[PDB]
């Protein structure tokens, strides 16, 4: 039904955000920096997590507000 | 006027408290992301954290994308409800009219 | 308000017609331009057949004031309602009421707050609710 939808939904989106990791031709000082790069990469990722967390509490009590309006 | 500044300060009285998600964000990404050890890694070890990080980064956006799903399932509840709730120039004018006058 | 009322008061006076009451319908979207307002049609059309003509063509400011001055909502009321429903069960209680009249920095009588109550809470529940208080606002 609509668990199957959003599953495959999901999978085609991070497929989509993926990017292909080509580290063969690189020196040691280039694998340093590459590595500092994903590292950012997690960083950003997490701090646009942690945004949406805080964005999802909000949205609770905004829902709870409402609900008493039309109660 | 003295209204309009009141509803300015009442606001500067949460500036207080934004100020603090600031100092507390510092640091959930504390960690959920450390820093990383790359003194005294060889080579093939640098290869592998690459490999390492990279995985993660799926990792992650995975779970960002969990929590992503939740608030636009949010936000299609906060629409609907919201939708519910009331249900139930003239001196360039002057000079040309009137010239010297 | 002081700053805004006198600069609309001395633009009028200045494109007088009575002397210091009334000024003409083309004067209106004069003044409009020397104070901060691009006088368009939809503008000048929606003021003329709304807000009425004192004689023929000539408006007069106690309603030429109260328009000039809103322009140059429920939804705004509607946020402002959330700031004094702090326990955010959909209704303005007393003691919430009680809360926002001290904050104001007046001196709050008991009967500033038992009199406000009684003229926003239509319907005796002693609260007041988000319809109640879009008339209480009016
Ligand atoms: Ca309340
Ligand atoms: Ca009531």
């Amino acid at each position: 039904g609509k668990r199957q939808t959003e599953r495959e939904k999901k999978k085609k989106i991070l497929a989509e955000r993926r990017k292909a990791l080509a580290i063969d031709h690189l020196n040691e000082d280039q694998l340093r920096e590459k590595a500092k790069e994903l590292w950012q990469s997690i960083h950003n990722l997490e701090a646009e997590k942690f945004d949406l967390q805080e964005k999802f509490k909000q949205q609770k009590y905004e829902i709870n507000v409402l609900r008493n309006r039309i109660n | 006027q003295l209204k309009t500044l009141m509803l300015q300060i009442a606001k500067q009285e949460m500036e207080r408290e934004a100020e603090e998600r600031r100092g507390e964000k510092g640091r959930v990404l504390r960690t959920r992301c450390q820093p990383l050890e790359l003194d005294g890694l060889g080579f093939e070890e640098l290869q592998d954290l690459c490999r390492q990080l990279h995985a993660r980064v799926d990792k992650v956006d995975e779970e960002r994308y969990d929590v992503e799903a939740k608030v636009t399932k949010n936000i299609t509840e906060i629409a609907d409800l919201t939708q519910k709730i009331y249900d139930l120039s003239a001196d360039a004018m002057m000079q040309a009219l009137l010239g010297t006058r | 308000t002081e700053e805004q009322k006198n600069e609309f008061k001395a633009a009028f006076d200045i494109f007088v017609l009575g002397a210091d009451g009334c000024i003409s319908t083309k004067e209106l979207g004069k003044v409009m331009r020397m104070l901060g307002q691009n006088p368009t049609p939809e503008e000048l059309q929606e003021m003329i057949d709304e807000v009425d003509e004192d004689g023929s063509g000539t408006v007069d400011f106690d309603e030429f004031l109260v328009m000039m001055v809103r322009c140059m909502s429920e939804e705004e009321l509607s946020d402002l309602f959330r700031m004094f429903d702090k326990n955010a069960d959909g209704y303005i209680d007393l003691d919430e009421l009680k809360m926002m009249l001290q904050a104001t920095g007046e001196t709050i009588t008991e009967d500033d707050i038992e009199e406000l109550m009684k003229d926003g809470d239509k319907n005796n529940d002693g609260r007041i609710d988000y319809d109640e208080f879009l008339e209480f606002m009016k």
